């Protein structure tokens, strides 16, 4: 969930 | 004249066993003799097993030496690495150079892939190049690494029967001909099948799909059934999505997702796996969670950003 | 009837003391919900203009419920993190909360509600232990404080100091000794209209203010957290007085990030949005050694760095301003953009720094071609010579 | 033969262009000696002096520098030229800068005569700690231990005043720095006025609107505890420690927690039991597990240092109750953190009560979920025997031993394994056989390598436990039906054990039993394998007589180095070369 590219 | 070097190797790997990075020099070298090597390696590798796959690591070296109390060391175990070797964790660099360092020792016994990270724009958006700058002051040690990326193999195949790939699978591809014809030697395009190959996923929604990634697409089902088939492929072995077990089945399991780097940037919070292909291909899982990390000393206040 | 500044005094009292513990999940019985949601509606609904009686318990019911000791951490340590992904971990008990705050707030934002009620009973003290609180429950709790405190800073002047000096400790312990606080940002917000407001010729302490503190604070690792709220108060700070941007610009480059692209990027945002403002006079003292860097982010390997300095190019006033001084400016830019821009592995750049190059000419034909001269000239001699 | 190159250093000493000057700046020390000490003085320390470089990294670098050239300037008689760009390097906004310059400033201030302390180095303190900066202030702190001792009485004087000044100063900045400092200044202070001038000034810390600063004022504590005279703690300190343990900050408490046994020594052993174990008590219970779990870890040694004649006593009617409470801790890491003194008390409370009142605990803990707990617990477990009986052990806690031989978490079979050998001669080889041998072996087989390899190391222990006897005729069987395993990594731990047990098993049992599989083993399809059985080879190799080896070993070894396989190749051309057949 970190930024879609990945959390 | 073969020794001279070769202890030169075996040393540098002890060193960065330590998690001591090599110098700016060496790095140089050990990539020159790593091209050397990938070079003659095709797009669709032929390993054969025993060996046991990897996925994932993004950097965090300490997971990665946990991993490797999991299923061994090298070169007593065969490994093959399904890319994403950098970025995210904290010591990409010393990661790296390892994993490559052990390509350039031990030829046979380990298998490095190219993942959708092993790309120069990726690594500037996500780390790899900063890490690289404080830990040598120039971009040298990025280059020569993002360099030596271009060189490695899109995909393998496992005793002729399991497809091993960072990515998924593409619409450009059919055959395992297809692949092989592709000329990788260059950065990874924002379109096409090598970009595919490396940053596809498989998909619930069945048929080619829009990747809400951003690049390649989302391939269903029925497209694994087909192409297994058309390639005389028993398993699609890929990993790319963290799979909050370690690994994961999918499409009437006809491919498999394996994540190996546990609670991933260290938030996360999924565990990691491998998967081990004995004497005679047969699955085996083995889960593990991140190593526990210990530092009694006094952590100090960093310098400066603008140092240098 | 109108014996309530006795049954309200009281009504809060049961509210005070209180402090029910919600960690258990036990003792269901709210009681006190109604009596804040109360106190509340009994002030707010035109249900009155006459309870100003002597009775400032509402700050210590308030000061009883907010000024705890906030809680260790629940996110990582630090260095290999990123505070900008750590997870939002909620104050729990907020109900109690947010009804105390909520109801202090229009407490003393209501008219005929004077300040020299509070003015004996909302000492520094007071403000001290709200400043603290300044640390870790989303927005809801930290929003609630941003927006208390700014309204307090401005209905007492005989705290303003306080208030001012205070934050900076806040402040210099940040960039100094603990890398770490949690309302940064929502402290600079308050600032913001703070800045935004001072004497006409600015007092000495907010010149410091802005160098002593402001602009060493673009020096931490976790700016990507309050960068804009930060470069608003820069700007703010230079629309008020022009003369502080030579320091300013200067402090900046003393600044510039060399291990931190993404800090890179945002200080060049941030430079971008200072010469927006940049008065022309000024824009000279600066200009040399601006754009002395300028031409070295262009020439960056990083692109998402070489790209955000070189899209300075189709800011209108700024290449006003680079060609009412192209003379000395071009020359500094051009040997990092007439380099062989077919050397980049991104192949966007060349074009990128084209149209830079380009828009070179259409501001001064002469000089462009002289540089260029130069360059072709010093180019050879270097290569001939260079090759024995 | 040249002096140009350091020519050149002196010379982009001025190149505004950070990359160099930085450079030459690091190479300082150099300069300064191709020199001449006399010009170093005379030219390079003025230069320096009165460029005020503004880098930071530049500034760093030139503090750093500054603290060697103690001989470079000209030695002692000289020493004191280098306080200048140090005090102005003092003040930098940047601590790291700031802090080097303070570094050196303290290193060379020894190099000072008295006479030239209070002539040069006393006044740059005093001007720092008079400076409009917080920063300057800051610094100044640490430059007190050093200068103060050595000075006149009325200079001594003087410098306590200042430090005084620093204590009580306008920002908690300088006031957590003065804090800081306040141990190591009282350390050089006469007794009489540690009594009235630390004192006030230790509480005065100790109980400052910030608590990042009272905090300090704790382990500052300890220092002057160690100063004081038993008499006089109950006067000066103790009111002070008591409120500290009480503080509404957890930060201040939890110091007091982890610097608990530590105030336990300064103090005495009498305040320990009158004021301190009340006082730990509370900590164990603290509402904040931070500090809970700070308290256990101090639990064994609290109580080893309690005075001989209570202990016994006071664990078991005042600690003791705490630690069973601990023990259901909601929190992991206090359950996890007890779960490693606890055992200490074993010992303490002797046999009897041990498995009376502990014993149920450790049970309680080798059945934690939280494994941190069941391996901390574990790896304790080597001791217990000597205090329980060998009965009571494999009584109430060889089930669990047991049973822990495989949950889940690979690390906890690991401690497990660890405590084998152990555990094993102390049941007897009789029992170990019975119901222990098997579990031992099954390890050999675990998923994890990281275990098996453990398994494999265990065997050795064994043996030299039980008997090569024991072994021919207990392990090396099963060790051998090993290499009939379709899986080259449990195939390869039959070398890998090989390479263990011919170690301590004797000439004859490894050539009459082990060397055979070996040679067998170099026909294994798998590469591995057969570079591993080369490898083995090798390690066997000196165990074997010369007879065996020039007729049954090298001849094996040779097929391999004409392998298609790269490594096995590898391998053996090595085994030969160090076994000198070839
Ligand atoms: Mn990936
Ligand atoms: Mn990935």
């Amino acid at each position: 969930x970190l930024x879609r590219x990945x959390x | 004249d073969e020794k001279v070097f070769t202890k030169e190797l075996d040393q540098w790997i002890e060193q960065l066993n330590e998690c001591k990075q090599l110098s700016e020099s060496q790095v140089k070298s050990l990539c020159e003799k790593a091209k050397e090597i990938l070079t003659k390696e095709s797009n669709v590798q032929e390993v054969r097993c025993p060996v046991t796959v990897c996925g994932d690591v993004h950097g965090q070296f300490h997971d990665l030496m946990e991993l490797f109390r999991i299923g061994g060391k090298s070169p007593d175990t065969n490994y093959l690495f399904m890319g994403d070797y950098v970025d995210r964790g904290y010591y990409s660099v010393e990661t790296v150079t390892l994993l490559v360092a052990l390509k350039v020792r031990y030829r046979e016994r380990i298998t490095i892939l190219r993942g959708n990270h092993e790309s120069r724009q990726i690594t500037q958006v996500y780390g790899f190049y900063d890490e690289c700058l404080r830990k040598y002051g120039n971009a040298n040690v990025w280059k020569y690494f993002t360099d030596l990326f271009d060189y490695l193999p899109l995909t393998a195949l496992v005793d002729g029967q399991i497809f091993c790939l960072h990515g998924g699978l593409s619409p450009s591809i059919d055959t395992l001909d297809h692949i092989r014809a592709l000329d990788r030697l260059q950065e990874v395009p924002h379109e096409g099948p090598m970009c595919d190959l490396l940053w596809s996923d498989p998909d619930d929604r069945g048929g080619w799909g829009i990747s809400p990634r951003g690049a390649g697409y989302t391939f269903g089902q029925d497209i694994s059934e087909t192409f297994n088939h058309a390639n005389g492929l028993t398993l699609v072995s890929r990993a790319h999505q963290l799979v909050m077990e370690g690994y994961n089945w999918c499409h009437d399991r006809n491919v498999v997702t394996i994540f190996s780097a546990p609670n991933y940037c260290y938030r996360c919070g999924n565990q990691a796996a491998i998967m081990e292909l004995d004497d005679t291909l047969k699955y085996s899982f083995l889960q593990f969670d991140p190593a526990p990390r210990r530092g009694e000393p006094h952590v100090t206040r960093r310098t400066p950003d603008y140092f240098l | 009837q109108e014996k309530l500044f006795i049954q309200k005094l009281r009504q809060c009292c049961v509210l005070f003391d209180f402090v029910s513990d919600p960690l258990s999940d036990l003792k269901w019985k709210e009681v006190k919900r109604a009596a804040l949601s109360e106190m509340v509606e009994y002030i707010t609904h035109n249900r009155n203009v006459i309870t100003e009686p002597i009775y400032p318990e509402v700050v210590h019911m308030f000061a009883v419920n907010m000024f705890r000791t906030l809680p260790p951490s629940s996110n990582p340590t630090g260095a290999e993190f990123d505070p900008e992904e750590d997870e939002p971990t909620l104050e729990a008990a907020w109900p109690h909360l947010q009804l105390v705050y909520e109801f202090f707030l229009r407490f003393l934002e209501s008219p005929d509600f004077q300040p020299n009620i509070a003015k004996k009973y909302i000492d520094q003290k007071f403000v001290l232990q709200l400043l603290e609180l300044f640390d870790s429950e989303d927005p809801r709790e930290r929003d609630f404080l941003k927006t208390t405190l700014h309204r307090i800073y401005g209905k007492f002047l005989g705290l303003r100091a306080y208030i001012r000096k205070q934050i900076n400790n806040i402040f210099y312990r940040f960039i100094y000794e603990t890398e770490h606080h949690n309302g940064i940002a929502e402290l600079l917000e308050i600032l913001g209209s703070i800045i935004n407001g001072f004497a006409l010729p600015l007092k000495e302490e907010h010149k410091i203010f802005l160098l002593k503190v402001l602009l060493p604070l673009h020096k931490v690792k976790s700016l990507s957290v309050y960068h804009p709220q930060l470069a608003y108060c820069v700007v703010q700070f230079l629309e008020k007085d022009s003369t502080l941007t030579e320091p300013v610009v200067m402090a900046l480059l003393k600044y510039w990030p060399k291990t931190h692209s993404p800090k890179e990027v945002m200080f060049l945002n941030e430079l971008e949005e200072i010469l927006d403002v940049i008065e022309p006079s000024e824009f000279v003292k600066i200009m040399e050694p601006l754009f002395r860097q300028l031409a070295k982010c262009v020439s960056s390997p990083h692109f998402q760095v070489a790209e955000r300095a070189l899209y300075y190019w189709n800011n209108e006033y700024i290449m006003s301003l680079i060609s009412d001084n192209a003379a000395k400016i071009l020359p500094i830019m051009f040997p990092s953009l007439y380099r062989n821009s077919k050397t980049h592995w991104n192949k966007t750049i060349h074009g990128l720094i084209y149209n830079a190059l380009k828009l070179f000419m259409e501001m001064n034909q002469k000089l462009f071609d002289d540089c260029t001269q130069q360059f072709k000239a010093e180019k050879l001699k270097e290569k001939l010579k260079m090759k024995e | 033969d040249s002096l140009y190159p350091i020519a050149v250093l002196i010379d982009e000493l001025r190149n505004e262009d950070v990359q160099l000057r930085l450079n030459s700046i690091k190479k300082l020390s150099t300069i300064a000696l191709a020199l001449g000490v006399e010009r170093t003085r005379s030219e390079l320390l003025p230069f320096l002096t009165d460029t005020i470089y503004d880098e930071d990294e530049v500034l760093l670098a030139l503090a750093e520098q500054l603290g060697t050239f103690t001989t470079l300037v000209g030695g002692p008689e000289y020493v004191h030229c280098l306080l200048p760009p140090l005090e102005s390097l003092a003040t930098v906004e940047e601590t790291v800068v700031r802090d080097k310059a303070v570094e050196s400033l303290r290193a060379i201030s020894h190099e000072h005569s008295p006479s030239d302390l209070e002539a040069h180095f006393v006044p740059l303190v005093k001007r720092l700690a008079g400076g409009d900066w917080f920063t300057s202030r800051t610094s100044a702190c640490g430059l007190f231990s050093v200068c103060y001792p050595r000075v006149s009485s009325a200079v001594k004087a003087e410098l306590r005043q200042y430090f005084r000044n620093l204590c009580s100063d306008d920002t908690p900045m300088v006031r957590r720095a003065a804090a800081s400092k306040l141990g190591e200044f009282a350390k050089v202070l006469e007794l009489d006025n540690v009594k009235s001038e630390i004192i006030p000034m230790f509480s005065n810390l100790a109980s400052d609107e910030q608590d990042s600063v009272r905090l300090l004022a704790v382990e500052a504590c300890v220092n002057i505890a160690q100063l004081l005279p038993q008499e006089d703690l109950e006067a000066l300190v103790m009111p002070t420690l008591r409120q500290a343990a009480e503080d509404k900050s957890w930060r201040v408490r939890y110091m007091v927690a982890d610097k608990f046994t530590e105030l336990q020594k300064a103090v005495g052993p009498e305040i320990t039991k009158t004021d301190l174990v009340p006082a730990f008590q509370n900590l164990m219970k603290d509402c904040e597990a931070e500090v809970r779990a700070a308290a256990s870890h101090k639990v064994k040694e609290f109580c080893e240092n309690l005075s001989a004649d209570c202990r016994e006593n006071v664990i078991m009617s005042q600690i003791l109750p705490c630690i069973k409470e601990l023990v259901s801790d909601a929190n992991q890491h206090v359950k996890s953190a007890l779960a490693s003194v606890i055992m200490g008390l074993s010992p303490i409370l002797g046999k009897d009560n041990t498995i009376e009142h502990l014993l149920p605990l450790f049970l309680a803990q080798l059945k934690d979920e939280c494994p941190e707990v069941r391996l901390n617990i574990i790896s304790n477990l080597d001791c217990v025997n000597e205090v329980i009986g060998i009965r009571q052990l494999s009584q109430s806690l060889l089930p669990a031993i047991v049973e822990l031989a495989e949950d889940a978490k690979w690390r906890v079979r690991l401690a497990i394994i660890e405590y084998m050998p152990l555990l094993a001669g102390q049941l007897g080889v009789e029992f170990f056989d019975e119901k222990l041998n098997s579990l031992c072996m099954a390890w050999l087989v675990d998923h994890v390598y990281a275990i098996r390899e453990a398994a494999t190391s265990n065997l050795k222990k064994l043996v030299e436990k039980f008997g090569k006897e024991w072994a021919h005729a207990t392990i090396i069987p099963k060790v051998l039906a090993m290499s009939g395993d379709p899986n080259y990594l449990h195939r390869m731990t039959t070398l890998f054990c090989i390479n263990v047990l011919s170690e301590v098993c004797g000439q004859d049992i490894t050539t009459k039993h082990m060397l055979p599989t070996v040679l067998r083993m170099a026909g294994d399809p798998v590469a591995n394998v057969r570079f591993n059985v080369a490898k083995s080879l090798q390690k066997i190799g000196p165990i074997l007589d010369n007879s065996t080896l020039q007729s049954e070993v090298k001849p094996i070894l040779e097929k391999l180095t004409q392998d298609q396989d790269v490594d096995v190749k590898y391998f053996a051309q090595e085994a030969l070369t160090v076994l000198s057949l070839a």
